[PDB]
């Protein structure tokens, strides 16, 4: 798992 | 592309301070049982939610970047799913409250005599409760259920519908005020309308324009280097949370006096 | 008759109010001051009470 | 004719003025020059009472020093418990324009009146338990400004038709009418013995009335504009007046002349209500600038300010044991200070 | 016994919360000038008018208990100069400085108002009508600061369509109050 | 006590001039604006003119405009009226009146039947 700031930050 | 969480924490703290001041000024003074200030309080709560959720998620990222590791996969996903659900709840809550304020103003002006009979305190509380319940349900469903799907279509359609609705309401209100100015004579409205609508659009539209690109043109790079500053859009949303008490509740003379 | 009865009444009232007893200002001022010092220890708004004896604590 | 009577009146007025000047032996200020100042009076809000929709016009404490009545122009009369902030009674009025209220010394009755030119007497201690209009006294020509129960059967009213009256609630007829004022009577204050009272009016004068004989005994003229409030010193040998010239004044009945003046340079609003503390040492006064002031009555300098209201202060009162001060306001909130 | 005191208090507040709804849904109108309360209702909204003809000729003390009405209805029929003076003193009062006035010229000249000879709007009656209306409007549009306005009308009929006019200016008063509050006007 | 005493007046031929004076005592002259009011024989009291606290604002009734002049002397506590080119319609009793409260801009009840702060008036016959 990679932690980011909010969902949908790169194309599904 | 990368944003140091110092600015995230700063925006979160400042929004917290402003919204706490707004809630204290509303509760302390006798500006109660008037549905005008219930919506202000609800909007302040939603802005606080966005701010605090984002600050907590940044601090969690910073902490679990290198050390204090508990588990590899299950714990990290489990802990950040609730943060993402909180932010997805608070976004919809903020937009719905911004729209409810506009609808209340429209009703006061265009139903001036029959107001106070078609909008009582019980109806204001019912509306607030229903809005928050539906927003929470949708915020949970849009994350814990698969968001790698066509939920983005329903996420951006609703924003565009509310943007059009707000623009229409405020434009009609300003155009109507111009007739009264003409009758009196025989501006302020432009500045107010531009401020409200420009803040709304400039703070909220970039994120949803980012969203539409990833489901329309995810491969072609023609104006797709747009979705590379994705964190600056979250920065702008927190900026909106900071600005909202400045142009809505701190324009009231009584709320100014109590605070 | 209309504005000559009122003058009669005013003159009679002034006669009634002109013959009364008056004491000097020193006496009345001293009496007020002495009353103030006589009840100075029973004024809750002047000599505030301990919080035990305040019904509005 | 007219000229001779006017000349006689002028001569009598000069005689009265010179007789008064003969008795001005000293001033109040020199006698109380060697008195220690009160200090600085800090009072704090204990309770805040919120049940009225429109502005408040009047209030009155009970003799037990715990219950109180208040009148609001939405058409409401409310009885509160000051200790616990409850609501013992709420009485809807037939007319929505009420300017005065009062509490019977025994506690079984309340009274009110206003732009309907009527005084309404309400019986709290109903056998069935419900408050009903016991009596409706109607013989005045203009509105009512004040009322004060003497006992359970006698009451004194002041009207905007320039008269005062003493009533008989059992029969509901005027017993004595007091007619010497040339403007609206705005306030009245019963003596501790209830044998005399004073009334201030809009002719910028005050009068002392004998209840039994029904005649005016003394007239006091120091103010410059309409008198709005009047109080009575604790021992009944002095009284205080507040008016539209933004000053208060103290008068003595035995010396028949003004003693002290309570004013400042930056106060240019009228006084709406005055009251005394238990020992007579502090004079509380409500103003149009939305707050009340405290005056060292023996030395005539300010000792504290009560600033908690957002609109004009209309009513102000002190309890019999002298522990709390209640104030009402045009923003529809009553506040109790200790 | 404190439970019963709390219960009675709660009954009192439950009734007061119902009273507040009716009090806020009515509009109160003063009817000084000419022709004691009278309630009525137009198009399902309630109005409440008070005529104070039972008092004396000194008004400066009971006029200020009308500082929260929605509008004043001033009816006017040297009797014009005294009406102009009363309008001027009502307009400039400290407690009536946010109250609007609905004015009804029931009169529907050069010796008592010598500036009529240099006034241009048979046309003589219309010229006189608009001269008097302009007198009242010159007083009203001088020290308002935008918190109140004057609504002049000409009435001489059986007074049939006089209640629609009050409805339409009581709507305008609130609309302008809100548009001014929202910084849109 | 508030006192206002009027002086001047009498009988004059049409076209003549008079100067009415009003001496005030018992209050601060400089905080109040003052009026001249008049009652003709057979009618009620009628407003004539008024002047403000310092003399900046001056107002006249229409009929007398152009030939009446109002002034005040705050140092000597007095009020004036200069009345030149008189007419037979001017025979009346003239009273000097004071506003109820200081520092205000609304003068109320100055021409009532029973007012408390106006003088006894002087007779002017033309
Ligand atoms: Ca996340």
């Amino acid at each position: 798992y990679r932690m980011e700031h909010f969902r949908w930050g790169s194309p599904p | 592309v990368f944003i140091k969480p110092e600015v995230f924490l700063s925006l979160g703290i400042v929004s917290l301070l402003e919204n706490i001041l707004v809630i204290l000024a509303v509760v302390r003074n006798g500006n109660l049982h008037s549905p005008m200030y219930f919506f202000l309080c609800s909007l302040a709560v939603a802005d606080m939610l966005v701010s605090v959720s984002n600050a907590l998620e940044t601090i969690m990222i910073a902490i679990v970047h290198s050390d204090y590791l508990t588990f590899e996969d299950q714990f990290i996903q489990h802990m950040d799913n609730i943060f993402d659900s909180m932010i997805c709840i608070s976004l919809v809550a903020s937009i719905c409250n911004l729209l409810a304020i506009a609808v209340d103003r429209y009703v006061t002006i265009f139903y001036a005599l029959r107001y106070h009979s078609i909008m009582t305190v019980r109806k204001a509380l019912t509306l607030i409760v229903a809005i928050w319940v539906c927003c929470g349900v949708c915020g949970v469903v849009f994350i814990v259920y698969s968001e790698s799907k066509m939920v983005i279509v329903c996420l951006i359609t609703m924003f565009f519908a509310m943007m059009l609705l707000m623009g229409t309401l405020y434009v009609h209100m300003f155009l109507f005020a111009r007739l009264h100015v003409k009758r009196i004579a025989a501006m302020k409205g432009a500045v107010t309308i531009t401020i409200l609508l420009g803040v709304f659009i400039f703070c909220w539209a970039p994120f949803f324009l980012h969203l539409v690109l990833i489901i329309t043109c995810p491969t072609n790079p023609y104006c797709i280097c747009y979705t590379a500053h994705f964190n600056t859009y979250l920065v702008l949303i927190m900026c909106n949370s900071v600005i909202d008490p400045l142009i809505y509740a701190f324009r009231s003379l009584e709320l100014r006096n109590t605070f | 008759t209309a504005s000559i009865a009122q003058a009669r009444k005013l003159v009679e009232q002034l006669k009634m109010e002109a013959n009364i007893d008056r004491i000097k200002v020193s006496k009345a001022a001293a009496d007020l001051m002495a009353y103030c010092e006589a009840h100075a220890k029973e004024d809750p708004l002047l000599t505030p009470v301990p919080a035990s004896e305040n019904p509005f604590r | 004719e007219l000229d001779q009577l006017r000349q006689e009146a002028e001569q009598l007025k000069n005689q009265i003025r010179d007789a008064r000047k003969a008795c001005a032996d000293a001033t109040l200020s020199q006698i109380t020059n060697n008195i220690d100042p009160v200090g600085r009076i800090q009072m704090r809000t204990r309770r805040t009472l919120r049940g009225h929709l429109a502005k408040i016009y009047a209030m009155h404490w009970g003799t037990d020093s715990r219950l109180l009545v208040s009148a609001s122009q939405d058409g409401k009369l409310i009885i509160w418990d000051s200790y616990t902030t409850n609501k013992v009674h709420a009485i809807p009025l037939r007319s929505s324009w009420v300017m005065t209220c009062a509490y019977a010394p025994s506690g079984n009755y309340v009274a009110c009146g206003g732009l309907d030119n009527i005084c309404s007497i309400y019986n709290l201690k109903t056998r069935e338990g419900n408050v009903r209009v016991s009596r409706e006294l109607a013989g005045h020509t203009g509105y009512l400004s004040c009322c004060r129960f003497l006992d359970d059967n006698q009451i004194v009213t002041s009207s905007g038709d320039t008269t005062c009256a003493l009533w008989d609630i059992e029969t509901g007829q005027q017993t004595t009418t007091f007619t010497g004022h040339t403007g609206d009577v705005m306030s009245l204050s019963l003596a501790p013995d209830t044998r005399l009272f004073v009334s201030g009016a809009c002719d910028a004068s005050a009068k002392l009335w004998d209840v039994r004989e029904g005649m005016c005994r003394q007239t006091f003229t120091g103010h410059e504009s309409d008198i709005n409030a009047i109080c009575f010193f604790p021992n009944g040998n002095a009284f205080a007046t507040g008016s539209d010239d933004a000053t208060c004044r103290l008068f003595d009945l035995r010396a028949d002349q003004e003693l002290m003046t309570y004013s400042h340079d930056n106060i240019i609003c009228g006084i709406t209500s005055v009251s005394f503390s238990k020992s007579g040492r502090l004079l509380l006064a409500g103003y149009d600038d939305f707050n009340c002031n405290v005056w060292d009555a023996l030395k005539a300098d300010r000792a504290g300010v009560l600033a908690g209201h957002d609109n004009r202060v209309s009513c102000l009162g002190v309890t019999d044991d002298g522990m709390a001060v209640a104030t009402g306001s045009w923003d529809s909130f009553l506040k109790i200070w200790n | 016994e404190e439970k019963a005191q709390r219960e009675a208090n709660k009954k009192i507040e439950k009734q007061l919360q119902k009273d507040k709804q009716v009090y806020r849904a009515t509009h109160r109108l003063l009817l000084l000038g000419a022709g004691f309360e009278t309630k009525f209702q137009v198009d399902k909204v309630n109005f409440h008018m008070f005529d104070v003809g039972g008092q004396r000729d000194e008004r400066r003390k009971w006029i200020q208990c009308f500082n929260d009405v929605t509008a004043i209805i001033f009816v006017v029929a040297n009797r014009l100069q005294e009406a102009l003076n009363l309008f001027k003193s009502i307009w400039n009062n400290r407690w009536l400085r946010t109250i609007s006035v609905i004015l009804f010229l029931n009169k529907q000249i050069e010796d008592y108002f010598p500036e009529f000879a240099r006034y241009t709007t048979d046309p003589r009656v219309t010229r006189a009508k608009y001269f008097i209306r302009d007198e009242f409007l010159r007083i009203s549009t001088a020290s308002g600061d935008g918190r109140h306005y004057c609504y002049p009308h000409f009435t001489c009929a059986v007074d049939t369509e006089n209640i629609r006019r009050v409805f339409n200016d009581c709507r305008d008063i609130i609309q302008r109050m809100h548009l001014r509050q929202y910084e849109l006007l | 006590q508030v006192q206002l005493q009027e002086s001047g007046g009498g009988l004059v031929q049409p076209g003549g001039s008079l100067r009415l004076s009003c001496a005030a005592s018992g209050f601060t002259f400089s905080n109040y604006k003052m009026n001249w009011v008049r009652q003709a024989p057979g009618k009620g009291l009628e407003w004539v003119s008024d002047i403000s606290q310092s003399g900046a604002s001056i107002s006249y009734t229409g009929s007398v405009k152009g030939r009446f002049t109002i002034s005040r002397d705050n140092a000597k506590n007095t009020l004036y009226l200069q009345m030149n080119s008189l007419k037979p319609e001017d025979t009346a009793v003239y009273y000097c009146a004071r506003c109820p409260a200081p520092f205000t801009r609304d003068c109320f009840d100055v021409t009532s039947t029973t007012y408390a702060y106006r003088g006894q008036g002087t007779q002017v016959t033309v």
